[PDB]
RNA sequence: GGUUAAGCGACUAAGCGUACACGGUGGAUGCCCUGGCAGUCAGAGGCGAUGAAGGACGUGCUAAUCUGCGAUAAGCGUCGG
RNA sequence: CCCGGCGAGGGGAGUGAAAAAGAACCUGAAACCGUGUACGUACAAGCAGUGGGAGCACGCUUAGGCGUGUGACUGCGUACC
RNA sequence: AGGACCGAACCGACUAAUGUUGAAAAAUUAGCGGAUGACUUGUGGCUGGGGGUGAAAGGCCAAUCAAACCGGGAGAUAGCU
RNA sequence: CGAAGGUGUGCUGUGAGGCAUGCUGGAGGUAUCAGAAGUGCGAAUGCUGACAUAAGUAACGAUAAAGCGGGUGAAAAGCCCGCUCGCCGGAAGACCAAGGGUUCCUGUCCAACGUUAAUCGGGGCAGGGUGAGUCGACCCCUAAGGCGAGGCCGAAAGGCGU
């Protein structure tokens, strides 16, 4: 039974990594919550 | 004199060892050991050891009269449970209990 | 299939009135060593009706 | 100023424990369960109290009568005779001297008798 | 319902019951002492006294038949060479049980199986 | 004193129930606070291309983490206590 | 130091006011689980109590039928919101 | 040559049994259909919620869908329990 | 010379309650009269933690299958060695991508994990191990598509696009 969450870090990258978040500024929002809120990985990247 | 000698935290539930305690209460110690190490329970195993325990207790700090020597209090308490998860179906978690079991032994001449 | 009442401890503890283990009394007394053993069972050194059987 | 409960409680609890000190298994040990024992205990103990006075009553009349045709004559004969000699014994210490002794309860039947004529 | 039915089953099939014998006889009789479980010694006794005495006359059509079972070359070798003489006055009662108590791991009724002499 | 008959009859607890004593698990209650909440009186009310906020990786006699620091890396120079 | 598997765990000795403060460490309740003692229970039917109540065991008292613990039997009694 | 035939890999899921606190939040076994095409599959990309996509079932859109999920209005409102 | 708290006993009040004391406890408590409430729990398919019941019952995860001898070890059906028996063998063999991120090897241990035993392990601790001009990545170029100087458009945000 193939499950929702097949892995693949490309397009774990190109879509919530911090140079994705970044080219938006919608993007910026969501980092700047997250700055905010004090969370240790900031983004998904690595 | 009385002599108290216990295996804490031991890996057994206390109604499967309780089970083998009630074969040597009150019993003597001379037929007592041989109950223990004839019995085919890993409980059996377990208390014998504690048993032996308090039998060089009650020597090396006790006087004499090994021969004399009576099995008196005997009771084993529950211990500290450990939680664990087993995944059953359906995506349904058990939380099932390790069970750990005080033993004591008290052994006097008297 | 399941309980509408919990159970008290006096009928679990009537249920365990026959789970008790019934302890061996005579298992036997060797003729060479005098050491004890279970009924037609070798001892702890091999020593069945006197003579030796398993040599070590 | 927050105020804690944990003490106050725990007398409460106790008190109720202790009415219900001995009854049986989880009525003595669970609050929940005792509570319930010792009122329904106070309802038996109010209705008893007024069922005594009515039990007692009951087995005076008992040993009374009992005594009473020992001697030839019916209970209700013996009271209406007692009634006529204008004695006003009631039965509790009829039933004691009936029991204890003999001779002063045939001196009640024979005036009961004579009176009942 | 085992209504004087022999042949116990140790909860294998046939195939297993018949291969497990097979290796076990051989063992045995390569060393004269092996412990195994009383049920597996007891039924253990109905191949390998059969086996032995069919060993008891040698000829090329008892050899061959002998190692059909066993299939084992050297354990038909040692038969009719070492156990022919030895058992050749004695009529049955080749193997003796020994009980020695239960295993620690699954607690097993164990049991030694031997030969009468075993020449040592 | 013995035989027979009749009648009555406790002492048994495999286990359980009640009270007490002694324990185990459990961490409630009491006491405590280099932790929070709300204010008053003052300051500051911004930081950054002379490279910000926030991070990665290194840095000790160091194996890890926290803190500080930045290949001059739990630090360097000067002036004072 | 001893038992124990060169373990875990425990008992001694010692420190300590206290180890009934031993690192699972202040105080340590209840549910729950046991050991011993006292009483009852293997011909008795049900919200398990209540009123009466023999018997049994322990403290009384120096007697005085007292108190505590249990409860054979018996009338009444179908939980709470 | 064939949106040809029988039949493996592969794709799919018509029947039966088991399983139904399962080995499994739709599977296993025995059977079954297609299997050179309107086929299937790997990698990457695009279409975003009154919107997408849909050989059309109001089916699918992260184990969900006659209007996805997260946060805010928000302690919505409830003549109801 | 013993506070709060906990655990029993006795006395006392029409009751919520109050007082005294035995033991534990080892440092605070607080009269009387007033003042302020996060002020009194048995229920809300209440919330959090702990512990029961079923019960030592079901189950221990493909019916491919184990037996023996020796060794280490306190203990071996499960660890190592050897002999057999069986299974897969267009796989249950071998090499990679994706993903994982030290699970690889050696020494040592059984506290916790392994649905049992454990000396064994993908478990705990320590040490070691990954060597490229030719392999791949990096690098040159490009498809779908993304971004986009100027530019056009759009209340702002922004959309499209050379
Ligand atoms: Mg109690």
């Amino acid at each position: 039974m193939k499950r929702t969450f097949q892995p693949s870090v490309l397009k774990r990258n190109r879509s919530h990594g911090f140079r994705a978040r970044m080219a938006t500024k919608n993007g910026r929002q969501v980092l700047a919550r997250r700055r905010a809120k004090g969370r240790a990985r900031l983004t998904v990247s690595k | 004199m009385e002599t108290i000698a216990k295996h804490r935290h031991a890996r057994s539930s206390a109604q499967k060892v309780r089970l083998v305690a009630d074969l040597i209460r009150g019993k003597k110690v001379s037929q007592a050991l041989d109950i223990l190490t004839y019995t085919n329970k890993k409980a059996a195993v377990l208390v014998k050891k504690v048993l032996e325990s308090a039998i060089a207790n009650a020597e090396h700090n006790d006087g004499a009269d090994i021969d004399d020597l009576k099995v008196t209090k005997i009771f084993v308490d529950e211990g500290p449970s450990m939680k664990r998860i087993m995944p059953r179906a359906k995506g349904r978690a058990d939380r099932i209990l390790k069970r750990t079991s005080h033993i004591t032994v008290v052994v006097s001449d008297r | 299939a399941v309980q509408q009442n919990k159970p008290t401890r006096s009928k679990r503890g009537m249920r365990r009135s026959h789970d008790a283990l019934t302890a061996v009394t005579s298992l036997s007394v060797d003729k060479t060593s005098g050491e004890k053993h279970l009924r037609h069972h070798i001892t702890a050194d091999g020593y069945y009706r006197g003579r030796k059987v398993i040599a070590k | 100023a927050r105020v804690k409960r944990g003490v106050i409680a725990r007398a409460r609890h106790k008190k109720i424990l202790k009415q219900a000190k001995g009854y049986y298994g989880a009525r003595s040990r669970v609050y929940r369960v005792a509570f319930q024992a010792v009122i329904k205990a106070g309802q038996y103990a109010y209705r008893d109290r007024r069922q005594r006075k009515r039990q007692f009553r009951q087995l005076w009349i008992a040993r009374i009568n009992a005594a009473a045709r020992q001697n030839g004559i019916s209970y209700s004969k013996f009271i209406n005779g007692l009634k006529k000699a204008s004695v006003e014994i009631d039965r509790k210490i009829l039933a004691d001297i009936a029991v204890f002794d003999k001779v002063a309860f045939t001196a009640l039947v024979e005036k009961a008798k004579a009176a009942l004529a | 319902m085992r209504h004087r039915k022999s042949g116990r089953q140790l909860n294998r099939n046939s195939s297993h019951r018949q291969a497990m014998f097979r290796n076990m006889a051989g063992s045995l009789v390569r060393h004269e002492i092996i412990k195994t479980t009383l049920p597996k010694a007891k039924e253990l006794r109905r191949v390998v006294e059969p086996l032995i005495t069919l060993a008891k006359t040698d000829s090329v059509a008892n050899r061959r038949l002998a190692f059909a079972r066993t299939r084992d070359n050297e354990i038909v070798a040692k038969l009719f060479n070492e156990l022919g003489p030895r058992f050749a006055s004695r009529a049955g009662g080749y193997t003796r049980i020994l009980k020695c108590g239960f295993r620690a791991g699954d607690n097993a009724p164990m049991a030694y199986i031997e030969l009468v002499d075993r020449s040592e």
